[PDB]
């Protein structure tokens, strides 16, 4: 690893300045550089992780989701034959990808899950895990399209059998889980009615429990309870 | 597309 | 380099598939890529050129902002050291910086300027040597930052005498490397007299000639105009 | 910043 000479300490503190210069490449870089020093991880520390590699991939996705659908268009009747220009642009757009996954993927076995034993740091790494089978999933098309499918589905459900068991309905983790889990079932798994249960039965159960908790743990809930609201608004 | 975090 | 087995049309295809996804460093990398096989390139390919280095630097510049003023904080009374790493951030930043003017100046150079016979192409190449050079201005507290500031103003130079000549006042290559040239003087060359007045005159001589313009060409021209005005605006 | 183009 070329991280592999700066101290832990340094990489997190210069993964913290990549964000505030929004330069997320590098703020990913530096955090595999920290998980690869082979010490688990503190949970400002998981965000850091969290939150460069999900601005990565957002990007990549966003620009995949661009050139899919041009060269969706240009397959269509009565388009004019411009070549095999846009299916490779798409094609290596989706191969980095495809790699970006491949490598969070590979932290989270190597060795982040199988040293995290609180429910805190066990269910955000297989959200995570979850997460990255289901980017893998949105660009699938081959023999292994259903496994894919099959890996987000298994990590997202041990997640949430751990989040449902270990932490409270209002935890901002589970509430986020159970958000993608059910962005899982709507877009990846053709499960709209189990996306729409899910997401209801979530945020029911959290405004049931939000009494318990400080302004500040109440704002944190609240933040994710709406973007339940919002999907389930943009589904039914 | 539906939020997610 | 690594396009060269690429169709050059084909490059010139992938960078405005870029464009459309946002993939600035892509579109980077297919127009070197197509300056590279050597032939003159057209207005509308010397425009995807420049817009494909200009958000790529721009986004290094606005980094390493960032990252300089965390640096110059980190440097006043009371403040608590923290070690190497905001320095070699930012020195990183600024390094990569400096390698992208460097490969647009190495373009400029090899052979774009030397090819280019007609006004249009001539000033915006000189242009474009201008703004990559005060870029490395921006960056530059060695022994050769005075150079580096002359190689700028005597590329806009030789650009502002070409238009002057060769351009009609409205033209927009002509309003643009003024608004430039001005910017370079207000925040490089210490010399904001200078920028004001060269706004200001250039301002006035493209108002007088809006009226031969048709529609079109009149909203290009005014929109730089505006530009002009507010720099002024800021200006004075 | 002034603008640039
Ligand atoms: S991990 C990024 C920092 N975010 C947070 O600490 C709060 C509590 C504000 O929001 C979170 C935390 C965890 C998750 N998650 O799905 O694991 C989502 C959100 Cl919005
Ligand atoms: S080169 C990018 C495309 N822009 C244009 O064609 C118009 C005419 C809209 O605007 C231009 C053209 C050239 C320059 N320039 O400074 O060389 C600036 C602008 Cl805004
Ligand atoms: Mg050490
Ligand atoms: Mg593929
Ligand atoms: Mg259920
Ligand atoms: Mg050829
Ligand atoms: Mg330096
Ligand atoms: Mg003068």
């Amino acid at each position: 690893g070329a991280m592999g000479s700066m101290e832990r300490a340094s990489l997190i503190q210069k993964a913290k300045l990549a964000e505030q210069a929004e330069r997320y490449e590098d703020m990913a870089a530096f955090m595999k550089g920290a998980v690869e020093k082979g010490e688990e991880l503190s949970n400002e520390e998981r965000c850091l992780l969290s939150v460069a590699y999900k601005n990565v991939v957002g990007g990549q996705r966003a620009a995949w989701r661009v050139l899919s659908s041009i060269e969706q268009k240009s397959n269509e009747e009565g388009s004019e034959e411009k070549g095999p220009e846009v299916r490779e642009y798409r094609e290596k757009v989706e191969t980095e990808l495809q790699g970006v996954c491949d490598t969070v993927l590979g932290l989270l076995d190597s060795h982040l899950i199988k040293e995290a034993g609180d429910a805190e740091s066990r269910v955000f790494y297989l959200k995570m895990k979850g997460d990255y089978y289901r980017y893998l999933a949105e660009v699938a098309t081959g023999d292994d399209k259903k496994r894919i499918i099959d890996s987000a589905r298994s990590a997202y459900q041990e997640a949430m059998d751990i989040s449902k068991k270990e932490m409270p309905p209002t935890n901002p983790i589970r509430l986020g889980l159970a958000l993608n889990f059910s962005v899982f079932h709507y877009e990846i798994a053709n499960s709209p009615e189990e996306a729409i249960s899910l997401a209801k039965t979530t945020f029911d159960e959290a405004m049931a429990d939000l009494h318990t908790l400080s302004e500040d743990s109440y704002k944190d809930s609240t933040l994710i309870m709406q973007l339940l609201r919002d999907n389930l608004t943009l589904w039914t | 597309f539906p939020a997610t975090v």
